[PDB]
RNA sequence: UCGCACACGCUUACAUCAGUAACUAAUAAUAUACUGAUAAUUAACAACCAAUAAACCAAAACAACACUAAAACGUUUAUUAAUUACAUUGUUAACCCAACACAGGAGUGCACCAAGGAAAGAUUAAAAGAAGUAAAAGGAACUCGGCAAACACAAACCCCGCCUG
RNA sequence: GACGAGCUACCCAUGAGCAGUUUAAAAGAACCAACUCAUCUAUGUGGCAAAAUAGUGAGAAGACUUGUAGGUAGAGGUGAAAA
RNA sequence: ACCAAAGCUAGCUCAACAACAAAUACAAAAAUACACCAAAAUAAAAUAAAACAUUCACCUAACAUUAAAGUAUAGGAGAUAGAAAUUUUUAUCCUGACGCUAUAGAGAUAGUACCGUAAGGGAAAGAUGAAAGAAUAAAAGUAAAAAAAAGCAAA
């Protein structure tokens, strides 16, 4: 439980730096902009996760069905295995049945 | 976001206040101390 | 030469010559008592007896009577800070002997020719810093 | 030159006793952040007078002995100073010597010869194919510090021994640019005569 | 101990160190003037001493050769001003060892001087006082040294000075060791100052402190001290000289 | 036989000086016969330096004037540079094969594509035992490992990049330039 | 040490033999004849840059064989290193 | 068991014999006696050094030079070009036989051939 | 390296509390 | 009183000089095992070291001659065999396999010492435990059983397997 | 699905050992060493040892011991059956 | 007072975009002699069905995405399995991080030591400062300070 003896340099953060000032800027783009582009397109991320949501099982099964054949051998394997495990666990376990 | 308990130190010390005057190994080691302190209160 | 491809010999083939020879040599003071007629060489691994002979005769004009060759094994024992082994490299030794009765001796290479302050504290000072007058 | 991936420079040469003693084979210490400087943006050589903008000794001017590019340091002789003992034995602490603490290149600016002021060096290309250091403040060209070498040998004062080739012989061009190799050449000019030819060989 | 085992440990390989070691000072004091053995009795007569000093200054060829190289190398230089600055460098040096401020103590005193006056004293309490200079500071001689390697010239000005000082050295436990603070003792110091010439910062420094041969034995120390005879092994017999 | 030692006059002396190593250029000027000689004039010297060295070791004495050895070495090395040079261009002009040894790109059992250095045999290859039992080709299953290799390799690049990128953030936040 | 000759140590049964067992009526050698092996031909020696050796090769041989030849005889007569020799 | 250390003639049994990489000079004989071929022993070709001036080192103040690695083309210019323009200007140029300029059609005639590379060094 | 300032800082108060027990101030 | 050598197997643990406060030794002293520097075993012993036809029914066993289980081993004739100093390689050890500097596992030839080696760090002289020697009278009364031990080392009868394995 | 017969079981090549005594006998005969097994007891039980030590024991020219080197592989091998 | 304790870096995670040269398959790293070479046959079971016999998604393939739809269907018609027609989809640009901070993060300072005859398994450890070309005293455990008729140790 021995704890840090010397004060760290206080991290100074300008909340006024570019990215933070400009946060959430185009959020209303569809509405204010006579909808053409959806808020979705403001999402920069992993191919299969854009404008979508799900629990682990759905995520995984999705990554598979989308990028599956572009994955490395080993990751792929671990993915199929995680899938199986999850199948078994969500369907076949719980308190609530 | 891996998060840990920094302050575990005080958590212990707040028990150990009361464990000071005990005889034996009861007055330091947190396990034994806890129990002793319960019986005491 | 060494590390070189040598041309396959078959019958009626031209004599093989090597114009710039790749080998090298060391003349070393024998660790042991030996007869005067003998001189000792550390040579590279790929060097045959006949080779050391010809090499010696031709480049240095030394009259070789005979040659022996043995291989000293370098220690694989000593360990690195990671406990990987260190290897002192294995090397080939060759003893030579001189033709006309020439007696050799290894030259001593180092003839030895070249080209007080007591600040200890005063016993009777008692440790006082004597730099100070008064 | 012998170096591990994580290394620390103590002013001491990589191949030395003091270097094996400071950072032995089994130490890797914390990284030292060093502002990246491309070799072409580096304005400091050894031997030029530079004003030191920082330290207990500041505003002063000194000559540059040696540069450590790796950790980005300069060395001004006997200017930045701390005191160390060299001679040591049981009864004797001998020889207190002034030694130079190295300086980062943020604390040192190049001094232009004319007005002996500090300046901002800037690399420029003139009209002759030349690359020189021009002052932001003074608008001059600053020289480069032509210096001795680690040998101690000045070429102008020299005498050739037994095994030294004189300037003359070495610049002598004996070359005859023709289609023969060293081998045909040297056998031909040694007078060695050969007749028989190699049998057909196969190659896989 | 001077010892080297050449049987195993080889020889530390001979290096060319990329930076030639840069010395502000040279340890040696080249030529030591040895004062007259009657300088105690000639110190009560003002115009005897002052006359002999000024005379031996003007008369010496070496002295004025050296003051010539100093003057020709360093403009705005005067020998009649110097014993003033010199007597000042002292009162700054010792006042430094009182307070134990070593940062100023480097600016004043030389490379050879520092290790000595600082060393053996550094764990004790030093309290020293300057009251009278009975005879104003006298410049004895000047010596230049030519290093043909560096072109570096080292001027050394010798100042013989008479003084009145009160020194009290306490040991690290708070108890007195050497001498009272209440005795303004009379001292005769033969002092040596040094300057580097080619140096652009041209500092004037205290180099060394020399004691003449007949100089008075110093104050008796307080604590008794034991000088041991030689340590004997069992079979070695002792022998007593007459 | 003393050709393995310095002039007896030089033995007990610490610093024994000597000249510079040979620039490539300085050698480019010599004819072929004379490089051929310089090989040996350098050779004998090399052997002396080696000898002197080993003895310095044996004697618990630091070796007099070390750099000699470095220097000779380079020149030997340098001489070599010029010799192959003069063959290498030559054959390019005559033959035009950039490689002096026959050889071919081949594919070994481990799915690596290798540069096969050739060899000399008294007989044709289809009459050769040992050659014929070497297999240059990939079998079917190996194709799996091939991919893994790629992938394995592909990660290392992948996370090398990702490290260097990081080193640029850190510095730029440690050193606010401009 | 003789090893530098070269010479080699190899141990096995140590025999003292005259060419005939002790039982023989002929205890005494007259002469021997040693034909020289092929290695030791003259020509080979002059090829090897070996001059005087041609003579020495002979010498050596005698000093060996003859010695043994003699010694055997002595040993056969009951003589040895501590009985020395009468005749 | 030692996995890591290399396999040498010194580790195995009697029967295991592996040369350290010296080159083979011969073949086995009839009697079992070993046979050497005078033509398989490398013969060093050494000039007389006494007659000439060259040294293992050079003067320090002696100049370095502009560094030009030799290119095929430079060579072609020094040797082949002058003679070539000489005989095209004369008009006696014969693109058919280039042998007078030093070109060799195929290498199997000559002693040291470049491409199969007959010679050690 | 993202730590508790809470940890360090709160610890400092102990540190000085002990500084106050081992040398009580004048 | 397990000695010398070789094969196998080990790899520098061998050699010389210097060091050991600590690290190896289950302690020390000092050093064949810890440290460093420097050296070193040299081929005549050993490894490498021809084919294709053709005659030959007939054992080794001190081999006279036989035994029954029918027994490994090469001579010569002919056909060609690059012909030519010196090829290459192994040669240290107190050693190996058992996690150990293990009372154990380790093939062959010679030896029974001419070789190798030490059972006890220093005392004391309790109980209990281990190994050994001796014991009056008695002689299996012990005990599942004469197990163990013995100045004994003999006879007999049974059940079950036939037998050596 | 790979990996293992360097232990051990069984072969297959290929080497090597068995002294003295008794016997008309080299007879799966006797006596008794080396050698090979492992009866019975006591030690030993984090041992010297993950099966040993000391005594004591059976075999000891044979279905004998043993060296090096190959061979059979798990749904299988191998076995004078004890799974 | 010992033993100890603290540093913030080494790198990692997820995601976007797109040193020749010799020698090496003789017992690998041994230049050189007469041959042979090469080849293929469904994945299975653990497990679900509360047992187990038919059956038990993913496990190979590419095909994505929004739907049609958990529908048509197939199923010891149980467990579960599960389509298509037909529909949807705007450019690049604009990289990072409500990811880890030395038991975490990769096994990794390395597939290294070490462990296996082998396939195979498989570690642990870094920290002073510009400069060593300058020599907190807070875990258990102990020590400073051995114990005095009585007994969940405290109240
Ligand atoms: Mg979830
Ligand atoms: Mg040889
Ligand atoms: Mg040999
Ligand atoms: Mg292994
Ligand atoms: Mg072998
Ligand atoms: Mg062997
Ligand atoms: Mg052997
Ligand atoms: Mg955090
Ligand atoms: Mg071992
Ligand atoms: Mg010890
Ligand atoms: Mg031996
Ligand atoms: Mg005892
Ligand atoms: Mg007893
Ligand atoms: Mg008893
Ligand atoms: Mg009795
Ligand atoms: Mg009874
Ligand atoms: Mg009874
Ligand atoms: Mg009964
Ligand atoms: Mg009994
Ligand atoms: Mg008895
Ligand atoms: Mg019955
Ligand atoms: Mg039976
Ligand atoms: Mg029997
Ligand atoms: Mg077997
Ligand atoms: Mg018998
Ligand atoms: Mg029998
Ligand atoms: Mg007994
Ligand atoms: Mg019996
Ligand atoms: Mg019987
Ligand atoms: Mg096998
Ligand atoms: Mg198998
Ligand atoms: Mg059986
Ligand atoms: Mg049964
Ligand atoms: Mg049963
Ligand atoms: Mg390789
Ligand atoms: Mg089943
Ligand atoms: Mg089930
Ligand atoms: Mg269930
Ligand atoms: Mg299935
Ligand atoms: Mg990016
Ligand atoms: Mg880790
Ligand atoms: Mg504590
Ligand atoms: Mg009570």
């Amino acid at each position: 439980f021995h704890v840090r003896v010397t004060l760290p340099p206080r991290k100074v953060v300008d909340r006024w730096n570019e990215k933070r000032a400009m946060f959430g800027v185009y959020d209303n783009i569809g509405i204010l902009g006579n909808f053409e582009k959806h808020p979705k397109e403001l999402i920069k991320g992993p191919i299969w996760l854009r404008g979508w949501k799900g629990n682990e099982l759905q995520r995984c099964i999705r990554k598979k069905r989308m990028v599956g054949n572009r994955m490395f051998i080993d990751d792929l394997h671990n993915l199929n295995k995680r899938i199986s495990y999850l199948y078994k666990h969500f369907n076949r376990h719980g308190k609530y049945r | 976001l891996r998060s840990r308990v920094t302050d575990r130190y005080w958590r212990v010390q707040e028990v150990l206040k009361h464990a000071r005057h005990f005889r034996g190994r009861k007055n330091r080691c947190y396990r034994l101390a806890v129990r002793a302190v319960t019986r005491a209160f | 030469a060494r590390n070189v491809l040598y041309p396959l010999y078959q019958l009626g083939n031209p004599q093989l010559r090597v114009f710039r020879t790749n080998f090298f040599i060391q003349l070393v003071r024998p660790g042991t008592a030996q007869p005067e007629d003998t001189v000792q060489f550390r040579i590279p691994m790929e060097m045959t007896r006949v080779d050391l002979r010809n090499y010696l005769e031709r480049i240095y004009n030394v009259p070789v009577a005979a040659v022996r060759t043995r291989v000293q094994y370098g220690s694989n024992r000593r360990r690195d800070h990671r406990n990987i082994r260190i290897k002192k490299p294995d090397y080939k030794v060759a003893y030579v002997q001189l033709a006309l009765g020439q007696t050799f001796t290894f030259p001593d290479l180092f003839p030895e020719r070249k080209g007080r302050q007591k600040h200890s504290p005063d016993p009777r000072r008692g440790g006082v810093p004597g730099w100070f007058g008064l | 030159v012998t170096l591990p991936p994580n290394y620390r420079y103590g002013m001491s040469r990589p191949g030395s006793l003091s270097d094996k003693r400071k950072n032995p084979p089994g130490t890797r210490r914390r990284r030292v952040p060093v502002e990246p400087i491309s070799d072409e943006d580096w304005h400091l050589f050894c031997g030029d007078k530079v004003e030191i903008l920082e330290g207990k000794d500041a505003g002063k001017q000194g000559k540059v002995v040696q540069v450590i590019r790796q950790r980005n340091w300069v060395v001004v002789e006997g200017l930045n100073t701390h005191y160390r003992y060299v001679g040591k034995t049981v009864d004797y602490r001998g020889t207190m010597i002034p030694s130079e603490a190295p300086l980062l290149h943020n604390q040192v600016k190049l001094v232009d010869p004319t007005d002996r002021k500090p300046t901002d060096v800037e690399w420029r290309f003139t009209e002759a194919g030349e690359r020189v250091r021009v002052s932001t403040r003074s608008g001059r060209i600053i020289p480069k510090p032509e210096f001795p070498r680690a040998d101690g040998i000045v070429p102008e004062t020299w005498i050739d021994g037994p095994k030294d080739t004189s300037v003359e012989d070495a610049l002598e061009k004996t070359y005859v640019p023709r289609l023969k190799t060293l081998e045909e050449e040297v056998m031909e000019a040694m007078g060695i005569q050969e007749t028989r030819r190699h049998k057909k060989v196969y190659w896989y | 101990f001077v010892e080297h085992a050449r049987k195993a440990g080889l020889v530390i390989p001979h290096e060319r160190l990329e930076r030639p070691i840069h010395l502000a000072c040279t340890a040696g004091i080249f030529d030591a003037y040895v004062p007259p053995e009657g300088d105690a009795r000639i110190s009560s007569l003002s115009k005897e001493g002052l006359a002999q000093r000024a005379e031996r200054l003007k008369k010496n060829v070496a002295s004025q050769l050296s003051i010539r190289k100093i003057r020709e190398s360093d403009p705005n230089f005067k020998i009649k001003d110097f014993p003033e600055k010199a007597k000042d460098i002292f009162i700054e040096a010792h006042l430094c060892l009182n307070n134990s401020d070593h940062d100023r103590l480097h600016t004043l005193v030389t490379e050879n001087c520092f290790p000595d006056m600082v060393w053996d004293i550094r764990y004790k309490t030093v309290r020293w006082s300057f009251v009278e200079s009975l005879e104003p500071p006298q410049v004895v001689q000047v010596r230049c040294s030519s290093l043909m390697n560096q072109g570096n010239i080292y001027g050394q000005v010798t100042v013989r000075m008479h003084t009145r000082q009160t020194l009290a050295i306490y040991d690290r436990f708070g108890r007195l060791m050497y001498g009272q603070e209440d005795v303004p003792r009379d001292v005769l110091e033969y002092v040596v100052f040094e300057k580097h010439l080619v140096d652009p910062y041209g500092s004037w420094r205290m180099h060394g402190k020399i004691i003449p041969p007949w100089a008075p034995p110093k104050q008796p120390i307080l604590k008794t001290v034991m000088i041991p005879g030689p340590q004997l092994k069992p079979w070695e017999e002792f022998e007593e000289p007459q | 036989l003393e050709e393995f030692f310095d002039d007896p006059k030089n033995w007990g002396e610490e610093k024994v000086k000597s000249g510079a190593s040979w620039t490539c250029q300085q050698l480019r000027n010599k004819s072929n016969e004379d490089l051929h000689k310089l090989w040996y004039v350098l050779l004998k010297e090399r052997n002396m330096l080696l000898t002197l060295e080993q003895e310095a070791k044996r004697q618990r004495l630091p070796m007099p004037s070390p750099e000699r050895l470095e220097k000779v070495v380079d020149s030997m090395d340098a001489l070599d540079k010029v010799v192959q040079e003069r063959e290498d261009a030559l054959r390019l002009l005559q033959t035009g094969q950039e490689k002096a040894r026959p050889g071919a790109w081949r594919r070994d059992i481990f799915g690596r594509i290798i540069w096969h250095k050739f060899k000399q045999w008294p007989i044709p290859w289809y009459l050769n035992k040992k050659y014929n039992r070497k297999r240059f080709f990939a079998m079917p299953y190996v194709e799996r490992f091939v991919r893994m290799r790629i992938e394995k390799q592909a990660r290392i690049k992948a996370r090398k990049r990702s490290l260097e990128r990081k080193k640029e953030k850190f510095l730029q936040e440690k050193f606010p330039h401009l | 040490k003789p090893d530098k000759l070269p010479l080699f140590k190899r141990q096995y049964e140590n025999t003292i033999f005259i060419g005939s067992k002790t039982a023989d009526p002929l205890c005494y050698g007259h002469t021997q004849f040693h034909l020289l092996p092929d290695k030791l031909k003259r020509e080979k020696l002059l090829k090897q840059n070996c001059a005087d050796q041609i003579e020495v090769v002979f010498r050596a041989n005698a000093i060996a064989s003859l010695f043994a030849w003699t010694g055997a005889q002595a040993m056969y007569q009951g003589f040895w290193s501590e009985a020395d020799v009468t005749r | 068991a030692d996995r890591m250390s290399k396999w040498t003639s010194k580790r195995g049994p009697r029967t295991f014999c592996k040369g350290r990489g010296a080159k083979g000079t011969g073949f086995h004989g009839r009697d079992g006696k070993f046979v050497q071929i005078k033509e398989m022993i490398p013969e060093l070709v050494v000039p007389e050094l006494a007659g000439f001036k060259l040294k293992p080192y050079v003067n320090y103040r002696a100049p370095e030079g502009t560094d030009t690695p030799l290119t095929a083309k430079q060579l072609f210019l020094e040797t082949a070009a002058p003679a070539i323009e000489k005989d095209f200007k004369a008009g006696t140029f014969d693109p058919e036989h280039l042998e007078k300029y030093g070109f060799e059609p195929t290498q199997e005639g000559k002693l040291f051939q470049l491409y199969p590379k007959n010679f050690p060094r | 390296a993202k730590k508790g300032f809470r940890a360090a800082y709160r610890f400092q108060k102990e540190l000085e509390r002990w500084r106050l027990l081992r040398c009580p101030p004048p």
